[PDB]
RNA sequence: UGAAAUAGAACCUGAAACCGUGUGCGUACAAGCAGUAGGAGCCUCAAUUUAUUGGGGUGACUGCGUACCUUUUGUAUAAUGGGUCAGCGACUUAUAUUCUGUAGCAAGGUUAACCGUUUAGGGGAGCCGUAGGGAAACCGAGUCUUAAUAGGGCGUCUAG
RNA sequence: AACCGAUGCAAACUCCGAAUACCGAUGAGUAAUAUCCGGGAGACACACGGCGGGUGCUAACGUCCGUCGUGGAGAGGGAAACAACCCAGACCGCCAGCUAAGGCCCCAAAUUCCUAGUUAAGUGGGAAACGAGGUGGGAAGGCAUAGACAGCUAGGAGGUUGGCUUAGAAGCAGCCAUCCUUUAAAGAAAGCGUAAUAGCUCACUAGUCGAGUCGGCCUGCGCGGAAGAUGUAACGGGGCUCAAACUAGGAGCCGAAGCUGCGGAUUUGAAACUUGUUUUCAAGUGGUAGGGGAGCGUUGUGUAAGCCUGUGAAGGU
RNA sequence: CCUCCUAAAGAGUAACGGAGGAGUACGAAGGUGCGCUCAGAACGGUCGGAAAUCGUUCAUAGAGUAUAAAGGCAAAAGCGCGCUUAACUGCGAGACCCACAAGUCGAGCAGGUACGAAAGUAGGUCUUAGUGAUCCGGUGGUUCUGUAUGGAAGGGCCAUCGCUCAACGGAUAAAAGGUACUCUGGGGAUAACAGGCUGAUACCGCCCAAGAGUUCAUAUCGACGGCGGUGUUUGGCACCUCGAUGUCGGCUCAUCUCAUCCUAGGGCUGAAGCAGGUCCUAAGGGUAUGGCUGUUCGCCAUUUAAAGAGGUACGCGAGC
RNA sequence: GCUGACGACCAUAGCACGAUGGCACCACCUGAUCCCUUCCCGAACUCAGAAGUGAAACAUCGUCGCGCCAAUGGUAGUGUGGUUUCGACCAUGUGAGAGUAGGUCAUCGUCAGCU
C-alpha cells in the first residue's frame, strides 16, 4: 500500500537530515505532493519532518 | 588600576591532544594488527584474540568480529575478537 | 567665381561637453537619487466618412523608490574617487616546461644549426617514447635491502 | 578533632546517569550520491540570531570556542523605517488564481465578523523591590435571629505602683512569669500620653438596631513606585473603551518574485529519420571571489585585378 | 613538550582562561624464573615516647608505583631473591594519528641468546613529558665510485658524535639603540578627541528599620542590607571618522532639561514670633564683581532675593 | 545423597550469627633421616607418614541484622517543531538519579571418588 505525503511550509533552511529526508519521499517544493509506499522507513522519514509535511 | 588587586597568574599552557579512545566499536568485522582501544592504563582489558601493547593498546589478534563484555571477578571491561 | 561659399581663407568632414533663439506641452499650496508603473488633459501628424484608432511631444494626479565605483562583517552613508565632454590609458612579448584540444604519422615521432635557384628539397647531429631497481658498481621484468631464495620497498601486465 | 543521625554544595568531586551525537550491521523506497586521478582557482579580516560554555558584570552591536540558521554572495512579503529576525529562494512575460509570515476602522488590500468573558489604566502602547480597601474568579474556612460585622449607650474593675532594674519605670524604656478575685467583662495590657504619675482609647462584656458578615490563601487583568535635555516624541500616524485592547474559541478574506494557470527561452539527462532533423519528457536556470562554455563588435592580412560606390564611400545625425 | 579542566558522555576544539609539571633517571630502577603483600588502628612488651624494633587481631589499598597529574595496577604494573643482557640484528602483515615532515601500536618470520623443568616470556622501564629538521664538519665500518691507467685523495652507503638553533618547522657562521630634525607606503583592520553600545563604577531616588534624635525609628538623619532611574563621573568595547571630525580655558552669542538657587503656592515640623528644616507643586522671569592661578575648578574678599545642577561634538576657532 | 579438581557467572552469589559433617575426601595433625626449605625460624615451602581431632579451617544447611539487587508511579533532564516575560511553556518522541513497595543466604557445566 502507498501514502500522498505532501510539503506545506519549505524545506529550504532545515537541517541537513530534514533536508534529506524531504529528498528521500521524493519532495521537492511547496505544495508538491508524492505517492509513497507506505511502510515503517518511509514513514520515519515523514516523522522526521511532520511539521513540514502532511500525510492524506 | 584602582584596588590594585589584579595581576598576573601565569597558567596559561596545555599539551597536546592524543586522540585515545575506543577505534572500533562492539560488532564490527576487524582485522589482525587493528587497533581497537587506544587508552591510558586499561580501561578495557584484552580478552580473547586481544592483544596488548606496551601503551595499553588494544589490538586484534586475528580476524573476526570485536565484541565488548564485562567480565570476571573484578567487573573489569574486556574487550575480545570472536571468530566471525 | 566655383559642382559646392553654413568649401570665404581660424576655410574638408564638423561629434560631444557647453551656450543661445523659436515652437508645443507642463510648471508659482507644494517637500527628498528626479526615475519607474499607471494616468487625465492638451498639442501635432496618417488613415478613416469624420474625434475612431494609430504614431509622436508633454506629464496634472496616484503607488513604489536613499546615485555609481571602491573597500568592507556591514555603506544612502556624514568612508574613497570622479566638474563635464572628447581623445588616449592597464594581463603583453620571447624562450623553457606541464596539462588539454585538434591534425599528421605511429612502436615509433621529429629534425636543429646550416646548405638551398630559400615556406620546397636536403641535412638524423640531437631530443622524446619504447624498463626498471639500486647511492653505486651491477643486474634487468625484475631489482634493492638481507645471512635469507623469507619478508618488505620500488617496478611489470603499451602510445607515443 | 573524630564517630553516629538529620541536612546542603563543587569545572579541575562521582556510588550513578540520559536524550542526542558518533562508530557499525541489515533492509526498503527516494535521491543530478560517494570515492579516486588530473587542469584552473579563489579563500586563510568574517558578521549577527539561537543553543552549550570560558572570559566580562549570566554588561556590551564585547571577546574567545563549539554547534545550527541567515548575511557574506540573496532579490520578494512581514517586523514603521531595519545586511544577520520571521515567511520565502527572483529564467523571462501576463491588468489570471491559491496561499506563507503578517494582517483586515481610516492613512492602506482585506471583518467596524461571530461567541463567551476581562480591563477603565489609553493599561494596551518602556521599567523593579516594595506598597494599596481596584476589579473578576476559585478552593476552603470563622461567626450569625441562643441576634453576627460596623455604629451608638454603659462598664472596662480589685490584689497591684506584679517582681527586677532604674533618677524615675506606676498596663505601656528594658529583663522574668502570665497569677488570682467581683464577675456578664475587663490583658500583670494593643495604642496615644506623662520625667514618673495623671489622663484618653482599645481588647472584652451587657444594652440598642436588625441580616448576613469577617479575615487569610491561590489565579487573571489593572494602580502607584515612574525625573532630561532641538518638538508631541515609549501604538508609524489618525484615532480607538460592550474596542480598533486583552484571553479563549469559530468562520471568511487580504497578503510574496512561494505554488498553480498561460506563453516563451535555456542547462543537463532520457526513446528514436538522427551531430539543432526533428516531437517530446524529467529534473533544473539568485549569485561575489572564482572555474567552465558560447558568441558580438573594431583595426589589419588573404579571399579581392572580386563586389559596392559621384544615380554618392567612409564618417556625422 | 607532558597531565587535569574549559571540551557541550566518540575524536578534535580558542582565550594575556583556571591549575600543575618536563628539558631527566636507571647495567639495574631492564629480562626472566621463583617467592611476597601494603597504609593505618588497637592490645601486650626494656630503654622507647604519639610514632623506631617485636608479637597479636581487623585492614581491596584508605599504601606504593624514580619523577607532576590523569588513567591504571592482585595474574599485581607494587615488594624481594637467583641467574642474566631481548636496553638484540634483519625486518615487519596490519592499524592509530596525521597538511607535510614527523609521531604511535603491532602479531608474525629468520638468526643469535637470557631465564624457566617446561608451555613459554623477553626488540628496555605501568603508560602518557625528558626534546631539535637540514646543511656542514668529525669518528667507527664498507667494495660502491675513483677525471689516461694502477692507486690514492675526495665522494657515496651503513653506524654514530657536535645545538637553551628554548623566538624550540630552526632566516646569517656572525648584530644593539635614538629621532621632538625626520621621511615614504598604508590603516578607522588599530590607539588619543568627540559620537555609539554598556552601565561595573558614579550620581539621584526608593524599600527595610538597628539606631541617633534627653522621651521618641520614620521633625531631621538613616548602620547592616535590598531594588531601581539617569547617562552624569571613573571606566569597558573598538562600531564611525586616519585620501584630516582642530585640544583645554577665556570672549561673544546662545538653546533646552528639571533632579529648583531666588521669587510663587502648599503639607509636616523638635512650626510661639522672626528665622529656618524637610518634602510636594512649579522652568515665568531672574540667577554678581573681583584677588590668585592658562586654568574649568577651588580658596578668599565684598555683595545679592538668589549667586542652581545639568545637556547641547565635556554648545559655540569657515565667530574671535 | 555427599566430597574433591577445574570452569561458567561475579554479591539476588557477599558479610554476619548459629547449627551439621569425619565411613571416603578434605583439613588440621606426627616427625624432620631424606629431596627441598628460612636474609633467623620444618611458620610458609618440602619430604617421610597415620597416634589424635573435626577445635580451627573448609564444605553444607538455616535467617533479613547488614550489605547487595530492585520495580510501578511521579519528578529532573532531553532530540525535533513552535512560543516565551529567558524562568520556562506547548506538541511530539524519549526519559533518569534519588527514594518507595518488594526480592535475596545464588545458579549452572565437565570429571573423579565414597553412597
Amino acid at each position: 500500500k502507498t501514502m500522498k505525503v505532501t510539503q506545506l511550509k519549505s524545506g529550504a533552511h532545515r537541517l541537513k537530515s530534514h533536508k534529506a529526508s524531504l529528498k528521500g519521499l521524493g519532495l521537492r517544493r511547496i505544495n508538491h505532493s508524492v505517492v509513497v509506499e507506505d511502510t515503517p522507513s518511509t514513514r520515519g522519514m515523514v516523522n522526521r519532518v511532520n511539521y513540514l509535511v502532511k500525510v492524506e | 588600576a584602582h584596588k590594585k588587586a589584579a595581576g598576573s597568574s601565569r597558567n596559561g599552557r596545555d599539551s597536546n591532544p592524543k586522540m585515545l579512545g575506543v577505534k572500533i566499536f562492539g560488532g564490527q568485522a576487524i582485522v589482525a594488527g587493528n587497533i581497537i582501544v587506544r587508552q591510558r592504563g586499561t580501561e578495557f582489558h584484552a580478552g580473547a584474540g586481544v592483544g596488548m601493547g606496551r601503551d595499553h593498546t588494544l589490538f586484534a589478534l586475528n580476524d573476526g568480529v570485536v565484541k565488548f563484555a564485562t567480565k570476571g571477578k573484578f567487573n573489569r571491561r574486556y574487550v575480545m575478537v570472536e571468530e566471525a
